[PDB]
């Protein structure tokens, strides 16, 4: 028959989730974000509309920070993706708290993962109506993740989700393939700018604001920290000016 | 089509639409307008009181949380008493606690969070109100705009509510001269009256109509009603 | 999260009717023939080993189980929904019985036990009958050997000889041919036997049957000794050489 | 403490000290151990300030609760029923306290419960309650008749509470005096003992062992 | 677990739980009470579905809630053990809490209570019973009679029958019972409670039984010749005419 | 979430009705008759066995009557899995009583405990109610022989002769066509199987498809006595009544 | 189905607004505030004539200071009023002083909303909304003489006079005209006895219509038959008067 | 303690006990009445702690006649004891016992016979001609044991007790006010208001 797509734990004639399905519609009518992951970090960014000249700007930030070496960025229902975050903190608490190394990448990405995928499985929530990008550096070296409402994720070399999802996912792409050497943790930031810069043709009516942030070794001694200031506006530059 | 998904909160339209939370936001609509607006010094509260008959009070709009902190209220009246009351739980938990004024981007991201608990879980409902937030605190004057989404933002001024979009145009078009309004509340405030005006259509703000309310640098969050603001009509 | 099925899901139809149940029945009939057979020293049980595909080894599995070393159960259903009842059914036996009379539960009230298990699944909030149809047999000092039958309705009888599953009536009918009250057990494994070809399209020997006992004392299958009240189980599984060499005698 | 409560032709009297003692200091000597439960019902306070005060207040507010709920004056009996049971949910927790429990219903008349921290509730027609009862009641016994003047009653009532104020070392203060009828109990003064016992002393004669 | 609001608003703003409820009660058996001077009696209708029953053993149809009360029903007999076991439970708690029995008027409002509290508790359907609930006050002589539905509410009445039928007979009682001089007598009394009933028994000298209960926990049933004897002296005064 | 498929067995009908006790009657009306007659000297219950085969072992079976005290024992006609678990509960009650009271339980109570934990199931809890009808046939020293009947309801009331299952209708004209007060036991054994035998929707009315019970008070002695009849007993008395 | 708590496309929560159509349903009810009182009445309204009408109770005291009066389903307002007298009764015994008339409304508006089948918020443990509109009529220090309407919804008003029930459309539009400032209560008094002979399909007397009201003097009463007919006759002379 | 005694003669059930009420050092009333009524022929004395003793009975009571009235029966005095055990037996390993010893007399109105239980608050039951709880019991039964005879009219009984109130009078330490004298019987309960002098 039909209704296989009014209840969230149930599985369609073919083997789907369709309300799993309808969160990442949700997803992808959200905002761009992406990640890069450079040869000893991580680098984050993101796209935020400028809905009116009301907003003060630089003030609603969207990329949060998990303990003190992982960063998050999510698009879709942003509240849903706090709600995540808040988790994650949680969790990664809990984690340090009794084995004291502060949580690893990979083993925080399941972290998020088993919760989510939670939310699959019965009829009284609802799926998360985000995909998140995350990483961090840790005891053996950067890593960067992407989650599916689903509850699937991935280890990339690059990522990116929203409106201009495919934009972006063809820049990265482009980079994969012209640095098979790697990136540096200071040209990930250039080059997320362009990015999300080219992304947001697909949203090119409304006017926005940039917001980087990365993890280097490096850079940022393994901790996660938000790009401001001179490096910023420079990364800023270098995309307005490849942007013509 | 959106029969079938409407029916709760814990259901995704094959859109990626949460009705019963639109339906929440649709109750703000029809709700009295007020406005919110700031400089660097001071932050205000205009709000329109709206009464049953003429023989009825007219309705708060206008709750303080802390000596710092207040908001205003359009929607569903009950649940900003809910949630003004937790945001007064919040402040004052975080005197107690580590004697320190809640931050207002903080009671922001503490409100987001409480309403986005209703938006996922059977059984809940979302909060049927909007409320626009000021204070004062560490880093100078602020205004949030909170929705039932869970959407909470940072603006210089903004107004919910009916005919709401006239205030905000209003505004957004003031911006750089009320932002600059530093040192003299009375100024903030007229500017607030104005473009609360600029809502107005069914008749014009009265003295047992108009609410207003401040906050700032030497101010403790004061709100004005009746006689008090009548310097203002 | 949480079980918000605190509702049955078991309910009654306008025509007075107990669907799931009913439905539970059908799974039942659609599963693999078993059948039971009473003789006057002992019992017998047996169904076919229907190997889901020449890759998987059907020892590894058991539709013939041990509840106590006095009774045996085997099934027609859902596989599945028979090995946790096995499991229940073997801990029931100790939880309300061995360790409280320090004695294995004699075969009625064992049933009993587990038919108020199924019973529950057919009332309680949130959960579906067990699709499975059991033939217990056992045997006790002041009872001697018996022979019963549980249903997903949770509802039990004791018999004589009777069969479930697949061709059940067939070979009810067969049955009621062959059997009377002076069946020695040896008598009853080979209609066991007989009972089951019937019921059996390919290949059948002892590799694609499953049959097991509840006889005498088996003393060589205690595992220690030094004890006199302590006997053996009554309980004992043919091997496939027992039953093939008996298929020959056919 | 010496509190005092007795029946008689004219109803009831009702008389307590005022002095309050950490052991052997004297706290005060200004203590109200009368609640006025409500203009018919009286209640007298010994053992635990705090426990008695705070405990016989909440009785005031479940006594108005049940003539809201009933819209009818709560009887003496009932009242003195739900101290009992109060505090009787307590019974080993520690609580203090040594009360009477004094009204006058159409229904039952003049009436004076006991009700102690132990559970123990007794209806009675005299009862003295407190570290200075027995002064009160060598007094009061042996001049009690229930054919005392309403003035008579009043009298002994406050004589009883002067002897025992000055023997215990632990009551004293003064005197506040109630009179309990069917239209309510009516107050009749603080008398400090200070200025009553040398007055009495005078005028009566007796006290004569003391030197003045 | 359970919690399922069962008892909810419609649009024309009713509950149709509670109002099925009461569809429960016009099927019930007819029970009626009205008060005399000095007394209150109640009378009630015996089924005739099924005739070969013990009449000693069955559950008959007016209760004691305490020795001063009586509380008689219409509607769900599985629904009336609860709420008769509710009040005498209760009775005895206000005794033991009190020192003093419970007051008609206040048995009945405790019962109305747990009616109305079953129509508007998560997991649980209203009862399908309306009582009738009699005696007298103590240390009182003035009659009490009050009457409670399954929406929770109560009232008194000076006479009032429920269950099928009851809309004739109320009317016999609303057109037979002067407030001005009320059935002065224990006796004229239970004849206006028989005459009521016959109105809508048919002849039913066994179906119809009565109670009789007076001031100071003086209560009595009386026996099917008590009763016939009334029917006898009753059908005589329509054929004398 | 889960309302989508809640029976909501416990609601009424907009006639008043409980469409799960109506229907679960519905279900009790297709089982076998079982009948129960009291008479001066003791009571009679007799039931018609549904579904019997030449292999059931009828020696060892019950399904109908079943002793619940010494002095108590029931007649069953629904799910016997369900009429089990209150038996079971009831077994429990009447133990309880004595070692409360040092007295055996009076029948009527026992019969009361009974039916308020049917009415239960009737008016909470979101659960289907039992299929299972009650005759109940005791005594004790205050109201001596008793015959009651209960039902999924809750309702229970008392009776001269009755019966439940199936054909009751047909069964009950023929109770009340041939029933008399001072009836003696063997009497009421005789119109018992009399009116199963008229009711039988079997060809003949033979022992193996019986259960019969008596609960008479053996003169030499004083004492009540409950005899549920073996087999052979059913077998014999079937001869002596003329139905061979 | 579709949950208790469910908002409407238009945005507002189904069973709160049935809830009010109930209500409307209900008996009339009237209260009139005046610097000298404030009157509270009611449409006793009886299903017949054998029910005592005085046992009808729609008009109770919640303190000496603040009284009520009730419209709509009847029994829903029970566990409400007990609550008001407990709250009231309690601020007493906390703070040694009466309860503000607006407290004591606000405190009941808070249980109205509490209500579902597992809102996210706390532990609303009640099926449906209140079948109940209530008027809060009452006097304190601080605002004087006060009339309140609290309906189901969670809200409440302040009316100088407020009428609710099946005739108040009609009535409310005549205390829009009738009140006044300056009112006495005597005034106020015959004004809703007026109000209430008008809508009232029954012939308005002391016996199907009941008067009381919170004077800061004597506090919460309700007129006795007697004094309530009394009052009915001298409003049928002015009436009739001209 | 205070003074409990229990005698069954003939055709009753006769209970006297101590009208004293004393708190610390002083006696605070004269006329206590130490019993209970559970139903019209069945009467429980009691003695004990302050708080648990009444307490107790009047919790018995209620059940008592909760009982009466869903079964419009009067439970005989046998089965009203055995409630009581259990009650006291559950008691005993609660976090916080009752601590009272009771007496229960009642006439059994289907056997026709009279009947005395004791039971103290560990809820050991015992049935006796004759029975006391406390002190008394040390002065009292070797006088019953000597004057005791299972035929004694009421009459006789009430003699054998004055006997036993002045021994108690004559050899205990305390002064306990006297005793308050109840008859149980085919009729019910009465109380002996001419005792202080017969
Ligand atoms: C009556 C005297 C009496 O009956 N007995 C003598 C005992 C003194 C009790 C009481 N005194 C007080 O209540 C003290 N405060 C405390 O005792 N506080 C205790 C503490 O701090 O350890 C706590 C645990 C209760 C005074 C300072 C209030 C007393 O004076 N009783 C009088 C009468 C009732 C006022």
């Amino acid at each position: 028959g039909t209704g296989y797509d009014l209840s969230n734990s149930v599985f369609s004639p073919d083997g789907r989730n369709f309300q799993v399905e309808y969160a990442v519609k949700a997803v992808e009518n959200g905002t761009t974000s992406i990640g890069i992951k450079c040869n000893d970090g991580v680098v984050f960014a993101v796209e935020k509309l400028i809905t009116s000249k009301l907003l003060v700007p630089q003030k609603n930030v969207k990329i949060q920070v998990v303990d003190r070496h992982i960063g998050c960025v999510y698009s879709g229902l942003i509240p849903d993706g706090r709600h995540l975050v808040n988790r994650g903190r949680e969790e990664a608490a809990s984690f340090k708290k009794l084995y004291k190394t502060p949580i690893p990448i990979p083993a925080f990405a399941d972290r998020l993962g088993q919760y989510v995928q939670a939310h699959t499985l019965y009829n009284s929530v609802r799926p998360f109506g985000v995909s998140t990008i995350f990483g961090g550096v840790d005891k053996n070296g950067a890593h960067l993740y992407m989650l599916e409402p689903s509850g699937s994720y991935w280890g990339y070399k690059g990522a990116a989700t929203g409106k201009g999802r495919q934009s972006a996912k063809a820049e990265l792409e482009k980079l994969v393939d012209h640095h098979p050497e790697g990136l540096s943790a200071r040209e990930a930031v250039k080059q997320a700018a362009k990015i999300i810069y080219l992304a947001h043709e697909d949203n090119k009516e409304k006017d926005f604001e940039l917001e980087i942030s990365w993890c280097s070794l490096s850079e940022t001694n393994g901790l996660h920290k938000f790009v401001k200031g001179d490096l910023l506006q420079e990364a800023i530059d270098f995309a307005q000016k490849e942007i013509n | 089509f959106r029969n079938n998904y409407d029916g709760d909160t814990v259901t995704f339209s094959p859109t990626g639409r949460l009705f019963q939370v639109e339906y929440a936001l649709e109750a703000i609509k029809q709700g009295s307008v007020t406005v919110g607006l700031r400089s660097n010094t001071h932050a205000v509260l205009v709000a329109l009181k709206r009464n049953a008959d003429e023989l009825s009070s007219y309705q708060k709009k206008i709750i303080k949380c802390d000596e710092h902190m207040g908001l205003s209220l359009a929607g569903l009246a009950p649940d900003a008493r809910v949630l003004s009351n937790y945001l007064r739980q919040q402040c004052n938990y975080s005197s107690l606690v580590f004697n320190r004024k809640l931050a207002v981007e903080r009671a922001g991201h503490l409100l987001c969070d409480k309403a986005q608990k209703n938006t996922q879980s059977y059984g809940g409902r979302p909060y049927g109100v909007g409320l626009l937030i000021i204070g004062y605190d560490k880093s100078g004057a602020h205004l949030l705009e909170f929705q039932p989404s869970g959407n909470v933002t940072e603006l210089y001024g903004t107004a919910i509510g009916a005919r709401s979009q006239g205030a905000k145009t209003y505004l957004e078009r003031t911006l750089d001269t009320f932002i600059k309004i530093d040192g003299n509340p009375d100024e903030l405030i007229k500017a607030g009256v104005e473009a609360i005006s600029q809502s107005l259509r069914d008749e014009s703000l009265t003295v047992d109509n108009l609410s207003i309310a401040i906050v700032g640098k030497d101010t403790p969050f004061t709100i004005y009603d009746g006689e008090a603001v009548a310097k203002y009509i | 999260m949480t079980d918000r099925y605190s509702f049955s899901l078991t309910t009654f139809s306008p025509s007075g009717k107990l669907g799931q149940i009913d439905y539970a029945l059908t799974a039942v009939k659609q599963g693999v023939t078993s059948l039971g057979i009473k003789a006057t020293n002992g019992v017998v049980i047996a169904t076919e080993k229907k190997s889901s595909s020449p890759l998987a080894m059907s020892e590894t599995l058991s539709k013939v189980s041990l509840l106590t070393p006095d009774i045996g159960a085997v099934y027609s259903g859902m596989g599945p929904d028979y090995r946790v009842l096995v499991d229940k059914s073997r801990k029931v036996a100790h939880t309300s019985y061995k360790r409280i009379y320090g004695e294995y539960p004699p075969t009625k009230l064992l049933v009993s036990e587990v038919a108020k298990i199924m019973q529950e699944a057919t009332q309680s909030g949130g959960v579906r009958p067990f699709g499975v149809s059991l033939l217990i047999a056992g045997h006790d000092e002041f009872n001697g050997f018996s022979l019963y039958q549980v249903d997903p309705s949770g509802s039990y009888f004791p018999w004589k000889a009777t069969a479930i599953g697949k061709g059940s009536v067939a070979a009810k009918t067969f049955l009621e041919k062959r059997w009377n009250d002076e069946l020695e057990l040896e008598d009853a494994i080979h209609i066991a036997l007989l009972t089951l070809k019937e019921s059996v399209e390919g290949e059948f020997n002892g590799d694609t049957i499953e049959l097991a006992i509840i006889g005498d004392e088996n003393p060589d299958l205690l595992g220690y000794t030094g004890i006199p009240t302590d006997k053996g189980p009554r309980f004992r599984k043919l091997t496939s050489q027992e039953i093939n060499d008996r298929l020959e005698a056919l | 403490t010496t509190t005092l409560a007795f029946r008689f032709q004219g109803g009831i009297i009702v008389a307590v000290d005022s002095r309050a003692t950490a052991g052997n200091w004297v706290a005060s000597q200004t203590v109200k151990k009368v609640i006025e439960i409500n203009p018919f019902l009286l209640g007298t306070m010994a053992g635990g300030a705090a426990d008695c005060q705070f405990w016989e207040t909440w009785l005031g507010s479940q006594c108005r609760l049940h003539e809201l709920r009933e819209k009818e004056r709560i009887s003496v009996a009932a009242a003195s029923k739900i101290l009992s049971n109060l505090v009787y949910q307590y019974k080993g927790a520690g609580l203090s306290m040594g009360t009477m429990i004094c009204g006058y219903t159409r229904k039952e008349g003049p009436t004076i419960y006991y009700v102690d921290s132990d559970g123990t509730r007794l209806k009675g027609d005299i009862f003295c309650v407190g570290s200075g009862q027995t002064f009160a009641y060598g007094v009061l016994d042996s001049n009690y008749k229930w054919d005392l003047s309403v003035e008579d009653a009043l009298y002994l009532g406050k004589r009883s509470i002067l002897a025992a104020a000055h023997r215990d070392a632990y009551s004293g203060g003064s005197v506040n005096l109630y009179h309990v009828t069917e239209d309510g109990w009516i107050y009749h003064g603080n008398h400090d003992v200070g200025e009553l016992f040398w007055k009495v002393k005078e005028e009566e004669g007796s006290f004569n062992n003391v030197i003045g | 677990g359970y919690d399922r609001a069962l008892s909810i608003f419609s649009p024309d703003g009713h509950i149709f739980q509670v109002e099925y409820a009461l569809e429960a009660v016009k099927r019930g058996t007819c029970a009626v009470g009205v008060k005399g001077k000095n007394c209150v009696v109640l009378g009630c209708e015996r089924r005739s579905t099924l005739k070969l029953q013990d009449t000693r053993i069955t559950p008959s149809k007016v209760s004691k809630i305490d020795s001063h009360v009586v509380l008689s029903f219409s509607g769900l007999n599985a629904d009336s053990r609860i709420l008769i076991e509710k009040a005498r439970v209760e009775a005895q708690s206000h005794r033991l809490t009190l020192e003093d029995p419970v007051t008609v008027e206040y048995l009945t409002r405790y019962v109305a209570g747990v009616q109305q509290r079953y129509t508007q508790s998560g997991g649980v359907r209203p009862f399908g019973v309306s009582t009738l609930i009699a005696g007298f006050d103590p240390r009182d002589d003035e009659p009490k009679l009050y009457q409670t539905e399954p929406s929770g509410i109560y009232s008194s009445w000076s006479a009032q029958t429920i269950g099928r039928n009851s809309k004739t007979v109320r009317e016999f009682l609303e057109k037979n019972y002067d407030r001005k001089e009320p059935p002065a007598t224990v006796e004229e009394c239970v004849k206006l409670t028989v005459r009521s009933l016959l109105e809508v028994v048919q002849t039913g000298a066994k179906n119809i039984e009565i109670t009789v209960v007076k001031p100071d926990s003086d209560i009595v049933a009386l026996s099917s010749e008590e009763i016939n004897q009334y029917v006898t002296q009753i059908e005589q005064e329509k054929q004398e005419q | 979430g889960s309302r989508r498929y809640d029976s909501r067995t416990t609601i009424f009908s907009p006639e008043g009705r409980l469409y799960q006790v109506e229907y679960a009657l519905e279900s009790i009306s297709h089982a076998g008759t079982a009948i129960g007659i009291m008479a001066s000297d003791g009571i009679v219950l007799a039931a018609e066995r549904k579904v019997t085969s030449t292999l059931l072992e009828q020696d060892t079976s019950t399904e109908k009557l079943y002793k619940l005290n010494d002095k108590i024992a029931v007649a069953v006609a629904g799910l016997t899995a369900d009429a089990e678990i209150l038996i079971n509960t009831a077994r429990i009650h009447a133990q309880n009583y004595l070692k409360t009271y040092n007295e055996d339980i009076p029948v009527e109570i026992l019969v009361r405990r009974l039916s308020d934990i049917k009415q239960g199931y009737t008016q909470h809890g979101g659960l289907r109610p039992f299929g299972v009808s009650f005759i109940y046939a005791g005594y004790d020293d205050r109201y001596g022989y008793q015959l009651y009947t209960s039902n999924p309801s809750g309702n229970y009331t008392g009776w001269k002769a009755i019966s439940v299952g199936a054909n009751t209708s047909a069964a009950q004209t023929l109770l009340q066509m041939d029933y008399k007060d001072d009836m003696k036991v063997d009497d009421a054994i005789e119109l018992a199987l009399k009116t199963l035998s008229k009711t039988t929707d079997s060809s003949a009315l033979t022992y193996d498809r019986l259960e019969f019970a008596t609960i008479r008070k053996g003169a030499n002695d004083g004492e009540v006595y409950q005899k549920i009849f073996k087999p052979q007993e059913i077998k014999d008395i079937l001869v002596k009544t003329g139905i061979t | 189905d579709r949950g208790v708590s469910t908002f409407s496309p238009e945005g507002r929560l189904f069973q709160v607004e049935y809830s009010l159509e109930a209500i409307k349903l209900g008996s009339t009810a009237i209260g009139i505030a005046t610097k000298e009182g404030v009157v509270l009445g009611v449409e006793k309204r009886a299903t017949s004539p054998l029910l005592e009408s005085d046992s009808i109770e729609k008009i109770v005291e919640i303190d000496r200071h603040i009284g009520c009066a009730m419209s709509g389903l009847t029994a829903d307002a029970r566990s409400m009023i007990e609550h008001a007298r407990t709250a009231a009764v309690t601020h007493n015994l906390y703070y040694d002083e009466d309860i503000n008339v607006e407290s004591l409304t606000q405190s009941v508006c808070d249980l109205a909303l509490r209500f579902g089948e597992g809102a996210s918020g706390e532990e609303r443990l009640m099926s449906r909304p209140f079948g109940v509109a209530l008027l809060i009529a009452g006097h304190d220090a601080d605002d004087g003489y006060q009339l309140f309407h609290a309906e189901p919804s969670g809200t409440f008003y302040r009316y100088n006079a407020k009428a609710i029930g099946s005739g108040s459309e009609g009535a409310q539009a005549e205390l829009l005209n009738e009140w006044h400032s300056s009112l006495t209560l005597k005034e106020a008094e015959l004004l809703v006895l007026k109000i209430l002979k008008q809508v009232m399909e029954e012939k308005l007397d002391e016996n199907n219509a009941q008067l009381s009201c919170i004077t800061k003097q004597d506090g919460f009463k309700i007129y006795d038959n007697e004094k309530t007919a009394e009052l009915i006759k001298e409003l049928k002379e002015k009436e009739a008067a001209e | 303690m205070d003074i409990i005694l229990g005698i069954r003669v003939q055709d009753s059930v006769i209970l006297a006990s101590s009208k004293a009420v004393t708190r610390g050092i002083s006696v605070l009333k004269d006329s206590d009445d130490k019993t209970r009524q559970l139903s019209p022929h069945t009467l429980m004395s009691f003695a004990g702690e302050a708080g648990d003793t009444v307490q107790f009975a009047e919790y018995i009571q209620a059940n008592i006649q909760l009982y009466s009235i869903r079964e419009d029966y009067e439970l005989s005095p046998q089965a009203v004891s055995s409630f009581v055990r259990q009650e006291l037996a559950k008691s005993i390993r609660s976090r916080r016992p009752y601590q009272v010893n009771v007496l229960i007399g009642g006439y059994d109105k289907k056997k026709n016979k009279p009947e005395l239980y004791q039971i103290d608050y560990l809820g050991t039951k015992v049935e006796l001609p004759y029975g006391a709880h406390g002190y008394s019991g040390f002065y009292t039964f070797s006088l019953l044991d000597h004057h005791y005879r299972p035929d004694m009219t009421t009459e006789e009984g009430l003699d054998l007790l004055k006997l036993c109130v002045q021994e108690l009078e004559k050899r205990m330490p305390m002064d306990f006010k006297g005793v308050i004298v109840k008859i149980v019987d085919k009729d019910g309960i009465r109380q002996v208001d001419d005792f202080q002098a017969q």
